[PDB]
């Protein structure tokens, strides 16, 4: 994924890797994602019929009222001066992913009617640590009453690899009774 | 008049100039580049604007040679189209689009 | 994250400044056409008027701009 | 049945947003309830010719798109273009979409 945005987030992740502030910068971009979940500030920054000076003033004001480093603020200033402000949501959504990449914490997603314990989470996490090479393995659960028998796990670069133990048995034997 | 534009992109005969956010020249105005030749003397490459590109940037048209212009030069607006001398003065002189007598004779009214 | 009340007020004030219900603004005018910002309520073919009244009609009703 | 919004119209072609999960299949009719020149409501249909993605579908309008502003409420039918068929069709001139234009009466 060499997108229009992934080079920016990989550059910021590289800067945080050399400078050594990665786990802080992830909280920084979480604050910025919570900022850019809203419509008015995102519309303020995205639209092209607002002059640059008041944009400078209000970004400096958000930095002063939220207390951030120029390590982060320079990226947003570069984004606005390069007119990539429309894709800040994309850059920040992929930056946690490239953090997981260069810091080896693979997100594991499972979906079922699940009411699990620490045993299920821990064992499948250590198994996918062995088979995918996670430095640390981290978990996520999705609770959905659709799948009856087992589960459905997703993982990979974009959750691309899938081995579901709920309905593959179902669909397999439904296709195999006629075959 | 009394402003300063920055050459931003030169693809041959076409020119991208940026202006201060308020003051923007109208279409079919006449810029004038305060450029220089290979000898460094201040030489002009007059320039006609055709289109507001947006994001306080415009696209223009160069009326003379482009070989010798750099990204970071300066340009001044006249606020009017390319004025040309008229009347009994312009009778018997070679003329260019820049209103310059091209034949080896003196200046004009 | 903290959105302060002065920041929120300046943002909403500027957004009301740029986004007036009946109008919009000009983005680029290249050789006899116009890409107008906003005008999210207007109709294709419905005439518009600019500053100094030079009349124009709208056709290329896109998502960011309108032609 | 999902109620959609207009993103763009460009002449007769359209750009119709939709709910994040639900979307019409290609060649589903699109009912866009609009207005006339004096504002009385009128209906202009469209047909999904393409699914560009990101909850946007390309729609070619069977009626002229004068009456349809941006952001207008678009309704999906889910099924393809329905036309009445049977003994009612014999002896009547139709439009593109079954609504007859002999003006003896409406369809049955």
């Amino acid at each position: 994924v060499d997108s229009t945005a992934s080079r920016y987030a990989s550059a910021l992740a590289d800067v945080a890797d050399v400078t050594g502030t990665l786990e802080a910068t992830n909280s920084d971009v979480e604050k910025l994602i919570r900022i850019f979940s809203e419509e008015p500030v995102y519309y303020f920054f995205a639209n092209p019929v607002i002059s640059i000076d008041n944009k400078r003033s209000v970004l400096d004001e958000i930095i002063t009222t939220s207390g951030l480093q120029p390590h982060t603020a320079n990226f947003i200033n570069i984004l606005i001066d390069s007119e990539r402000i429309n894709l800040v949501k994309e850059i920040l959504n992929e930056f946690e992913d490239v953090f997981n990449k260069i810091t080896g914490t693979e997100v594991a997603v499972v979906t079922s009617v699940v009411k699990l314990e620490n045993d299920h989470l821990a064992q499948i996490a250590k198994g996918v640590q062995k088979i995918t090479g996670a430095k640390n393995v981290r978990i996520k659960t999705v609770i959905d009453p659709s799948l009856v028998a087992g589960f459905t796990i997703r993982y990979g670069n974009e959750g691309s690899k899938l081995v579901d133990m709920s309905v593959k048995k179902q669909l397999e034997e439904i296709a195999a009774q006629l075959e | 008049k009394k402003n300063l534009g920055r050459i931003a992109q030169i693809i041959g005969p076409v020119l991208d100039v940026a202006f201060p956010p308020g003051k923007m020249p109208n279409i079919y105005n006449a810029l004038i580049v305060k450029g220089r030749d290979t000898a460094g003397q201040p030489m002009n490459v007059t320039c006609e604007v055709q289109q507001l590109l947006g994001n306080n940037r415009v696209r223009a048209v160069a009326m003379s040679a482009t070989d010798g212009l750099t990204r970071g030069m300066e340009v001044i607006d006249t606020g009017a189209p390319l004025s040309v001398p008229v009347g009994g003065a312009t009778l018997g002189r070679i003329f260019n689009v820049l209103g310059e007598p091209v034949d080896n004779l003196g200046p004009v009214d | 994250d903290e959105i302060s009340k002065i920041i929120r007020e300046r943002i909403e004030g500027y957004n009301r400044e740029v986004k007036v219900v009946n109008t919009g603004t000009v983005l680029q005018v290249g050789d006899g056409i116009a890409r107008i910002h906003g005008l999210d309520e207007v109709m294709a073919g419905e005439l518009v008027e600019f500053e100094e009244g030079t009349i124009g009609i709208a056709l290329n009703l896109e998502s960011n701009n309108v032609g």
